């Protein structure tokens, strides 16, 4: 819809028999339109060859026409590669949409402040409770691994990349004497293990 | 550019039949003025006639 | 007829408003005249009826 292009003066005012159709005509056949707009329709407004504004595909222009003239002009201009549009001027159609655009954008930012605060906060406590439930797991599995008594010592670690397998085999050497038989160690390592990555 | 010739054609034709149909509509309103004149003079005062005749 | 047609429309529609007002005033005038003349006919025939009743009395 023509926001900053069409206005009130373009359309006919207090019209008794006419209707202004914004028949866009490109420059490829603009002389054609201004010369045979009478052929396109009988009982037409003389000197109605008026051009309003410019755009990259064509040039907006309007024609004032009796009702039967609008029928005939549309009928013989659709084939003439002219865009047909019976637009009605409505300042509200422009002002409303732009007002909602600006107000919704500003309110969305004013509410997105709270979004980021709430989100980062709640995720921080989520990760706190996350590591807490992970420690609870560590406790449960370390306990059942060693039976009833809860005596164990936990530790974070950060192996060097490409040195992983050497650490695996040396720790296997370290911890395989705890059980001295089998602790195919795979998932259930001879140590109570859990994995985390960011 | 149809210009002043077609301007005068549109003006004369449109204003001509506007004025014509205007005149016949006004004269039809005048004919209905005659109709309501006669109907009132033969109906409303006639109900008055019936009332006063019953009175007498 | 960019501007001339608008002016001629204004004049012709003013004339149409004028004749509509003329017809409406004609209706009102004829209503009043009908009422008045019918009334006067009523009372003159009341006079003749009263004369007849005087004769009958």
């Amino acid at each position: 819809s023509l926001a900053e292009i069409v206005k009130k003066d373009d359309f006919v005012l207090d019209s008794e028999y006419l209707v202004t159709l914004l028949v866009v005509v490109p420059k490829l056949n603009h002389n054609d339109w201004i010369k045979q707009y009478e052929t396109l329709a009988e009982m037409v407004v003389p000197r109605s060859s008026n051009v309003l504004s410019e755009d990259q595909d064509s040039y907006l222009c309007n024609v004032t026409l009796f009702r039967k003239a609008v029928d005939d002009f549309r009928h013989k201009a659709r084939e003439n590669k002219f865009i047909v549009r019976d637009f009605q001027y409505n300042e509200e159609e422009m002002k409303a949409d732009k007002e909602e655009m600006t107000r919704l954008s500003t309110d969305k930012k004013k509410q997105f402040g709270p979004l980021v605060r709430w989100l980062k906060v709640n995720f921080s406590e989520a990760f706190i409770a996350w590591i807490h439930i992970k420690a609870l797991r560590v406790f449960v599995e370390s306990v059942l691994r060693y039976g009833l008594p809860v005596n164990f010592q936990a530790m974070l670690l950060q192996p060097n990349k490409k040195s992983v397998k050497k650490l695996r085999e040396v720790l296997h050497e370290l911890y395989k004497h705890l059980d001295s038989s089998a602790a195919s160690q795979q998932e259930y390592y001879p140590y109570v293990y859990y994995k985390i990555d960011c | 550019a149809l210009s002043d010739a077609d301007v005068q054609k549109q003006i004369k034709h449109m204003m001509a039949f506007i004025e014509q149909e205007a005149n016949e509509k006004a004269e039809e309103i005048d004919a209905k003025a005659e109709e309501e004149f006669n109907i009132e003079k033969g109906r409303l005062v006639q109900t008055q006639r019936l009332k006063i005749m019953e009175y007498y | 007829s960019q501007t001339q047609g608008i002016q001629q429309l204004l004049q012709a529609e003013k004339r149409a408003a004028e004749k509509v007002a003329d017809a409406r005033k004609r209706k009102a005038r004829r209503l009043k005249q009908a009422k008045e003349e019918a009334q006067m006919e009523v009372e003159q025939y009341r006079r003749e009826r009263e004369q007849e009743f005087q004769s009958k009395q």
